[PDB]
């Protein structure tokens, strides 16, 4: 009737839901996702574990690649494509004023062909040097740049283990406000979730979810950057489910169960 | 504390008990640090070189107006 | 000469050739930095979709008793597959399983318990590593004479050591922690 | 207990407005405050100065 | 995790585009002869 | 029970070592070597 698994209200000492129904005459038998915990296991008897289970980290699908051809404008930046041309223009005219109204159309296609780049006039000699030694830097700073950009691409590794989010900041992730998943962080004395709980304490904004499903849509909707802790089972689910958009990764955090009580 | 107090000698052991205990150090810890809060390029680097360029655009300008008055 | 025509072919050409081999001379000096690895085997229907990477299981006992028995979609086709596998793709013992994968090269995957996996993990010189979930959902326990005053005691203080973090932090002793690697 | 208003020592805690006494703050000498308190046996009251 | 043929591929087109500029400029070289 | 498992797969961790003449091949994909192969017979055909 009321829609909760089993609790022990510790004011009015009384059960609450399918585990309750048992304890009161209600009901013989529970058929459905119980944990097995010592708390109840006290009151009431469970079979043995039918789904072995555990807390899960549900991360966004990665997407695949790639965006357009706008990473190509990326690395030299748009203002330095524009002056690398007012520039190419301005070496030309240089080059133009060392070489009638004919004579100076094909001179400056010549000059615009010694521009596209690749007899001693001390002059135009020691323009086609520094401009060489211009374009050289250039590419040398696009090719070092470039490198940047597709060594980290290598270097984003997909997160996996839950250690994975402990040891850095970047893609942020909490769990449900209330239920066994939360408690586990905030009591737990293990290293690595120890520090997952300390983080998730003083996190702002709110890590913690009202409803369950709003940490499914937050991870959908922060396109990798944002991840959420529930148990195994639900998440397993959700993978299969549209948009497919969603993932589980890495093992687990505990070993729980589900019995039939 | 007031000068001559009860408090005056179980307080100043009782702090050092939080010395060596570490507490101190992981109070520190929580507030500072623990509660605390704390791919792409350019242009600023590129401009040095392209002055440079003008400037031996400039030079050779002045290369080629003194090559035609000698010849 | 300054054929105005071709010349910005011969132009265009070389910004085209300029980027590619800056495109290639970036990504290259990134392959030559990360150097990261990658792992052929990822579940146990990656082991049944492919014939070149051998795998096999012990010839005695639960988990050669557990293929031969299954009758899930995957598992029937790996079983099928150890039956009648040339040469016998069943080892002796769990050391004669492990120095087989050993000395392979990674062209035979063992499959056995997951907890004995995790160990060997952990064990020098820290070659093995255990790959995808598990096959199947079992448990260990505490066994007590039918019929004991130690029944419920004992069933009882286990889920007490579990929720509390002992078997957790027992595990982490004496698997990693511990280990060698 | 008397103490001054001071980052991150002494702090008013976000909802002030609505808790009483000592819960108002919060910071590093009002945690030291009580762990003073704990190993001395004594009950007190923090009042800013 | 390889190489994009993404942003490599923005180069290919503005060369063929390039290519058909001259093939053009080309074309009206030897009209006027 | 205090402890689940089930059957797991074992295998070995391959080491830095791929020798061969493909990681050359790798960097500039395979469509980019064919199209810079076509654009490049398309440029000759253009001059020519
Ligand atoms: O016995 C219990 N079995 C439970 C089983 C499941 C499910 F996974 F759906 F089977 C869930 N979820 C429902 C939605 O949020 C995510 C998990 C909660 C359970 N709870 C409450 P909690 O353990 O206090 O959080 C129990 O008490
Ligand atoms: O109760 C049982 N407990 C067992 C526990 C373990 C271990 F993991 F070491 F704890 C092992 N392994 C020993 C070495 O190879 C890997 C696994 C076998 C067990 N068997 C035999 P099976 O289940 O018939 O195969 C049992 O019967």
């Amino acid at each position: 009737g009321d829609g909760k698994y089993g609790a022990r209200d510790a004011d009015t000492k009384i059960w609450n839901g399918m585990v309750g129904e048992l304890v009161y005459g209600k009901a013989d038998i529970a058929i459905a996702p119980l944990t097995i915990t010592l708390v109840r296991e006290e009151v009431i008897d469970f079979s043995k574990p039918f789904m072995s289970l555990g807390i899960s980290i549900m991360i966004k699908k990665p997407q695949k690649s790639k965006p357009g051809v706008f990473s190509f404008l990326d690395p030299l930046a748009y203002e330095i494509w524009m002056c690398i041309v007012f520039a190419y223009i301005g070496v030309s005219v240089v080059l133009f004023l060392v070489s009638t109204n004919e004579f100076g159309i094909f001179n400056s296609l010549w000059f615009s062909l010694g521009a596209f780049m690749q007899p001693r006039s001390l002059s135009g000699r020691i323009v086609g040097g520094v401009w060489w030694f211009f374009t050289l830097i250039i590419i040398s700073s696009y090719t070092a740049n470039l490198a940047a950009f597709l060594t980290v691409e290598r270097m984003v590794s997909p997160i996996e283990s839950a250690e994975d989010l402990s040891k850095q900041t970047e893609i942020a992730y909490g769990t449900l406000d209330s239920g066994s998943t939360k408690e586990f962080f905030r009591r737990s004395k293990i290293a690595v979730f120890d520090k997952m709980w300390t983080y998730m304490r003083s996190a702002e904004p709110s890590v913690f979810v009202r409803t369950t499903a709003e940490g499914v849509a937050r991870v959908r909707k922060s396109k990798g950057k944002y991840a959420y802790l529930l148990e195994s089972t639900m998440n397993e689910y959700i993978e299969q489910r549209k948009p497919c958009d969603t993932m589980k990764v890495g093992g687990n955090l505990d070993s729980k169960g589900y019995g039939i009580a | 504390t007031p000068k001559g107090s009860s408090l005056g000698t179980p307080v100043n052991l009782a702090v050092l008990k939080l010395s060596e205990q570490g507490v101190l150090d992981k109070l520190k810890n929580k507030w500072w640090y623990d509660k605390g809060e704390c791919s792409a390029l350019s242009l600023s680097n590129v401009a040095g070189v392209f002055y440079i360029l003008v400037g031996g655009l400039g030079l050779a300008m002045l290369v080629a107006l003194i090559e035609f008055c000698y010849k | 000469p300054r054929s105005l025509s071709g010349r910005i072919v011969g132009g265009v050409w070389w910004f085209f050739t300029l980027i590619i081999i800056s495109s290639y001379t970036a990504n290259l000096a990134a392959f030559l930095t990360v150097e990261r690895m990658v792992s052929p085997i990822e579940s146990a229907e990656d082991l049944s979709k492919q014939t070149e990477i051998a795998y096999g299981t012990l010839d005695s006992g639960s988990t050669k008793e557990f293929f031969r028995r299954s009758k899930i979609a995957v598992f029937d086709k790996m079983w099928t597959y150890m039956r009648s596998a040339e040469p016998s793709v069943f080892v002796r013992t769990t050391a004669e399983g492990v120095a087989r994968v050993r000395k392979s090269k990674g062209k035979y995957a063992y499959l056995l318990e997951s907890t004995m996996n995790e160990y060997i993990e952990q064990r020098k010189p820290c070659d093995t590593m255990k790959v995808g979930g598990n096959l199947d959902s079992k448990g260990y326990g505490i066994a007590t004479p039918k019929g004991s005053s130690l029944g419920t005691p004992v069933n009882l203080a286990v889920l007490k050591l579990s929720e509390q973090g002992v078997l957790d932090k027992l595990k982490n002793k004496w698997w990693y922690d511990k280990g060698e690697c | 207990v008397t103490t001054i208003l001071e980052s991150p020592y002494v702090m008013m805690k976000k909802n002030h407005e609505m808790l009483e006494g000592n819960e108002r703050y919060e910071g590093y000498c009002v945690d030291l405050a009580a762990e003073i308190a704990k190993h001395c046996g004594f009950k007190y009251k923090l009042t800013i100065v």
